[PDB]
C-alpha cells in the first residue's frame, strides 16, 4: 500500500522547461520504483520514464529522453519529472505511478499504483 | 540437636551422598553399611561437617531401592544417636532439564531458557548466571537472573559458547554449555532489474527466477562481469535475459568502469585501484533508453584480524593430569581479515603477536618471539593454546595484537581474551556432566542454505566433561548409553544416535517439541532436552471455499473428473511458460480466470507459519502438459537436496444431492480420479461435495488431514450448446 501525490503542473509556453514532482508516502514505500505516464487528449496512455527505488537506474519510452529527464531525491521520498525544450504535443495529463517491482516495464500492467494526475498545457 | 538423616541422594554409580540435621563427628566405612549385597569402602565428611560421601564397593543397579544404615554418629560435641535408616535410587527420576529456546539466530534475533521439571512445568524461583565464550557475536544477561527473565542476544555473524549456571531454590546447581550461531540477515540491495554474472549461461532462467534470487550489483576493481538483465511486458515476465544486439552502450564514469557490447551479451569491466558508482547508458534499436549503477570496491586488502574467543574459562588442572582440551587449556582460533571482513591469506608485511602479563598463564603453539607467522603468510588462519598452571589460581589475560607492518613499534589493533582459572581438586569426585550437545534438530537441515543445523546428535561425537561439586570441569569422558525418556512420534535414539524416525516427518511434520535424552557417562546419568523442528514449507492447513460452483463445458467437451473439479482445470492460454525449460512460470495479467479453465480451485492451503503455499497455476516450474491443479511444488522438486514424499494432495470426500439430467451421469461413489460425464448439450448433473479430509497423496488421511471440519460445496455441471 502506497500513496502517490503529484505537483508542479500548469501553463508553459513553447520551447519552454517544466519540473513535476510527486511524493511517496507508505510505510517501506522508500521501497517503491515509481514512473511517470501521460494522457494527451485524443490519443492513449502513455509511458514516459521510470526510476528504480534508490535511482540506480532509469528506463525510458522511445525516444522521450532528452525533452524528458527522470530523477529521485531519496530523503526526500520523492521523484521528479524534469521536462525541457516542450512543444504542444506535451500538452497532456501526467500521472505519477508506482510499483512493487522493477524491470523496464512501460505499460500499465507493471503498475499497482497511481497518482490522480497533473495537467500541463503549453502554448504558442 | 541429635544426629538425625535429612537427604540420601545417589551422586553417581559408586558414591552416595548422606546429609544430617546437625553437624557431626569424625567417621570412616566402620559406620555405615548397605544392603542388596554390596559394602561400603569409604566414608568422608565434608569440611561443612554436615554430609558424608560414602563410596561403596560395587556399582549400584539403576532402577534398585537400596537402604543406608548409620551407626555410632556423634553430634556437634557430646551424644551419640541409636541406628539411622535412608533410602535411596540411583536414577535421573525427578531431574531438571535446562533449555535454550532456540540456539541458531539472526542478528537482532534473541532467545530465553526454559527449565523444567519431571511433571514439564517451569521450576519456580530457579535462577541462572549466563557467559558467552564471544561477546564479538553473542551476548548474554549480566549477573545472576531469574530464568524467566534471561536472554541471549545475536550481535554479530558467527559462532559462541553460552555456559548456564542454573540455581534451583533447593540450591542445586545444574551446569549446562549451548553451541549458538548467529547468521546474517542478508542486506537489501536496490532492485535494478539486474544481476551481474560470470556467464549468461549460468543466469537465472527467466525474471520470476531473477526476483527470487540474490542479486549482485557490485564487483571488485580488475573483473569483467556479464551483465544479466530482465525485463517484464504488459506486466509479464520475459522468458530470458534482454538480448543486447544492436543496441549501444555509453559508459558515464569511465575512469571507473567501462562497458561493451559483443554480440549479445553487455560485460562490465571494474578497472584496477578504482572504486565507487559507476553507471551507464543503453540504446536499444527501437529508441528506447535505459541506465544502471554498478558498485566497484577497492581490491580486497588485509585489514585487521579476528578472534574466536572472548573470554575463557580454565580449570587449573585434570582429573588423571595432563593438558586436556576443554579442561585445563583452551585452544584459540586466529584469523585475517580484508575490508569487508572476508578471510584473506595473512600476508608477509605484517605480524600478529600474543602475550600476556598474568604469572600461571602458559602460551603454547607461538614462536619464541611471541608471533604466529598464519604458516609463514599463506594461511588466512592460525592457532593458540593457552593453559593454566597446577594451582596457581589467578585471573587475568591474554592479548592477541596486530601489526601492519611488522617492524612497527605500535600495535594497530588489540584483541583481548578474559581468562579465568579455577581450582579443582587432584582427586574430586564427579557428580555431574556438561554435555554441550546442539540443542535443536532438524528435518529439513539438508535443504537449508545455513551448513550449521543438523538433522541427528550422535552423542558420541559430544564433547563431554565430569563436573566436581562446585560445577568445574574435571575430565573429558564418552558415553556409556543413551536412552529416550517415553515415546515420541518422529524422533528415536539409536544406539547412541538421536534422529528422525525416517517415516516421512519431512512432508507431514508441522508442529515442533522437545524430547528429551538420559545420557550417562563415567557412571553419571544427565537427562538433557531437544527440540525438534521442520522448517520445510509443507502443508500444514487447508480450507475449502464453500460458494455454490457451477461449470459449463465447450459443447466439444464430455468429462470432468472430481481432482479436476476440486483443484482446476490448467488453460496454457493463461499463463506464461518459459521456452527453455518447458515449463510454466506465472499467471498473465491478464488472465481472464486466474489460470483456470473451468471454475477456480476450491482449496487453499497454507504452511505451519500461516502462509499461503502457492498451489495449482501458481506452482513455479509447472509442467506445460499439467492439466489439473493438483499440485503444491515443482514435480521434479528443483534445488532439493532432500525431497518430498509427494507434491500432491488426496482428498476424503462424498456425493450426495445427486441429480442427473438427460443423459449426464456420474458414479453413487467416486474417487478422484472419476469423471462426471455429460454426452449431449442439454445434459446436467448436480450434486453437493462433502469434503472430509485433504492430505499429502501417500499420507494417512487421518492423521495428516489438512481440513479442521468438513465442508459441502453445491455443484453444476452442464454442457455448452
Ligand atoms: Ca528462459
Ligand atoms: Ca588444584
Ligand atoms: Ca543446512
Ligand atoms: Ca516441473
Amino acid at each position: 500500500q502506497v500513496q502517490l501525490q503529484e505537483s508542479g503542473g500548469g501553463l508553459v509556453q513553447a520551447g519552454g522547461s517544466l519540473r513535476l514532482s510527486c511524493a511517496a508516502s507508505g510505510r517501506t514505500s522508500s521501497a517503491y520504483a515509481m514512473g511517470w505516464f501521460r494522457q494527451a487528449p485524443g490519443k492513449e496512455r502513455e509511458f514516459v520514464a521510470g526510476i528504480s527505488s534508490k535511482g540506480g537506474s532509469t528506463y525510458y519510452g522511445a525516444s522521450m529522453k532528452g525533452r524528458f529527464t527522470i530523477s529521485r531525491d531519496n530523503a526526500k521520498n520523492t521523484v521528479y519529472l524534469q521536462m525541457n525544450g516542450l512543444a504542444p504535443e506535451d500538452t497532456a495529463v501526467y500521472y505519477c505511478a508506482a510499483s512493487d517491482k522493477y524491470n523496464f516495464d512501460t505499460s500499465h500492467a507493471g503498475y499497482g499504483y497511481w497518482g490522480q494526475g497533473t495537467q500541463v498545457t503549453v502554448s504558442s | 540437636a541429635v544426629p538425625e538423616i535429612v537427604e540420601v541422594t545417589a551422586v553417581n554409580s559408586t558414591t552416595v551422598k548422606v546429609t544430617f540435621n546437625t553437624q557431626i563427628a569424625d567417621v570412616d566405612f566402620t559406620n555405615f553399611a548397605i544392603d542388596n549385597g554390596l559394602t561400603v569402602t569409604k566414608a568422608t565428611l565434608s569440611r561443612d561437617k554436615k554430609s558424608v560421601e560414602v563410596v561403596v564397593n560395587k556399582p549400584f543397579t539403576r532402577n534398585q531401592e537400596y537402604t543406608i544404615t548409620a551407626t555410632g554418629i556423634k553430634n556437634l560435641k557430646g551424644e551419640t544417636a541409636k541406628e539411622l535408616t535412608g533410602k535411596f535410587v540411583w536414577s535421573v527420576q525427578d531431574a531438571v532439564t535446562v533449555a535454550l529456546n532456540n540456539s541458531s539466530l539472526k542478528v537482532g534475533e534473541e532467545s530465553g531458557l526454559t527449565v523444567k521439571d519431571q511433571d514439564g512445568k517451569d521450576v519456580v524461583g530457579a535462577k541462572v548466571e549466563l557467559t558467552s565464550s564471544n561477546t564479538n557475536i553473542v551476548v548474554v544477561s549480566s549477573g545472576e537472573v531469574s530464568v524467566s527473565a534471561a536472554k541471549v542476544t545475536a550481535v554479530k555473524p558467527g559462532t559462541a559458547d553460552v555456559t548456564a549456571k542454573v540455581t534451583l531454590p533447593d540450591g542445586v546447581v545444574l551446569t549446562n554449555t549451548f553451541k549458538v550461531t548467529v547468521t546474517e540477515v542478508p542486506v537489501q540491495v536496490q532492485n535494478q532489474g539486474f544481476t551481474l554474472v560470470d556467464n549468461l549461461s549460468n543466469a537465472p532462467q527467466n525474471t520470476v527466477a531473477f526476483n527470487k534470487a540474490e542479486k549482485v550489483t557490485s564487483m571488485f576493481a580488475g573483473e569483467t562481469k556479464t551483465v544479466a538483465m530482465y525485463d517484464t511486458k504488459n506486466g509479464d515476465p520475459e522468458t530470458k535475459p534482454v538480448d543486447f544486439k544492436d543496441a549501444t552502450v555509453r559508459s558515464l564514469n569511465p575512469i571507473i568502469a567501462t562497458a561493451a557490447i559483443n554480440g549479445s551479451e553487455l560485460l562490465v569491466t571494474a578497472n584496477a585501484g578504482q572504486s565507487g558508482k559507476a553507471s551507464f547508458e543503453v540504446t536499444f534499436k527501437d529508441n528506447t533508453k535505459r541506465t544502471f549503477t554498478v558498485d566497484v570496491k577497492k581490491e580486497p586488502v588485509l585489514q585487521d584480524i579476528k578472534v574466536d574467543a572472548t573470554s575463557v574459562k580454565l580449570s587449573d588442572e585434570a582429573v588423571g593430569g595432563g593438558e586436556v582440551e576443554g579442561v585445563n587449556q583452551k585452544t584459540i582460533k586466529v584469523s585475517a581479515v580484508d575490508q569487508y571482513g572476508k578471510e584473506i591469506k595473512f600476508g608477509t608485511k605484517g605480524k600478529v603477536t600474543v602475550t600476556t602479563n598474568t604469572e600461571g598463564l602458559v602460551i603454547k603453539n607461538v614462536n619464541s618471539d611471541n608471533t604466529i607467522d598464519f604458516d609463514s603468510g599463506n594461511s588466512a588462519t592460525d592457532q593458540f593454546v593457552v593453559v593454566a598452571t597446577k594451582d596457581k589460581i589467578v585471573n587475568g589475560k591474554v592479548e592477541v595484537k596486530y601489526f601492519k607492518n611488522a617492524s612497527d613499534t605500535t600495535p594497530t589493533s588489540t584483541k583481548t581474551i578474559t581468562v579465568n582459572v579455577v581450582n579443582v581438586k587432584a582427586d574430586a569426585t564427579p557428580v555431574g556432566l556438561d554435555i554441550v550437545a546442539p540443542s535443536e534438530i532438524d528435518v529439513n537441515a539438508p535443504n537449508t542454505a545455513s551448513t550449521a543445523d543438523v538433522d541427528f546428535i550422535n552423542f558420541e561425537s559430544v564433547e563431554i566433561y565430569t563436573l566436581d561439586s562446585n560445577g568445574n570441569r574435571l575430565k573429558k569422558v564418552t558415553p556409556t548409553a543413551t536412552t529416550l525418556v517415553g515415546t515420541n512420534d518422529y524422533v528415536e535414539v539409536n544406539g547412541n544416535v538421536l534422529q528422525f524416525k525416517g517415516n516421512d516427518e519431512l512432508t507431514l511434520l508441522t508442529s515442533s517439541s522437545t524430547v528429551n535424552v538420559d545420557v550417562t557417562a563415567d557412571g553419571i546419568t544427565k537427562r538433557i532436552p531437544v527440540k525438534y523442528i521442520n522448517s520445510a514449507s509443507v502443508p500444514a492447513s487447508a480450507t475449502v471455499a464453500t460458494s455454490p460452483v457451477t461449470v459449463k463445458l465447450n459443447s466439444s467437451d464430455n468429462d470432468l473428473t472430481f481432482e479436476e473439479l476440486i483443484f482446476g482445470v490448467i488453460d496454457p492460454t493463461q499463463l506464461v511458460k518459459d521456452e527453455d525449460i518447458n515449463e510454466f512460470i506465472a499467471v498473465s495479467k491478464a488472465a481472464k480466470n486466474d489460470g483456470y479453465l473451468y471454475n477456480k480451485p476450491l482449496v487453499t492451503v497454507k504452511d505451519a507459519s500461516g502462509e499461503v503455499i502457492p498451489t495449482g497455476a501458481n506452482v513455479y516450474g509447472l509442467n506445460h502438459d499439467a492439466t489439473n491443479g493438483n499440485i503444491w511444488f515443482d514435480e521434479e522438486q528443483a534445488g532439493l537436496a532432500k525431497k518430498f514424499s509427494d507434491v500432491h494432495f488426496d482428498v476424503d470426500f462424498s456425493l450426495a444431492n445427486v441429480v442427473k439430467t438427460g443423459s449426464g451421469t456420474v458414479s453413487s461413489s467416486p474417487s478422484l480420479s472419476d469423471a462426471i460425464q455429460l454426452t449431449n448439450s442439454g445434459d446436467a448433473v448436480s450434486f453437493t461435495l462433502v469434503i472430509k479430509s485433504i492430505y499429502v497423496k501417500g499420507a494417512d488421511k487421518d492423521d495428516n488431514n489438512l481440513l479442521a471440519a468438513p465442508v459441502s460445496v453445491n455443484v453444476t455441471v452442464t454442457k455448452g450448446s
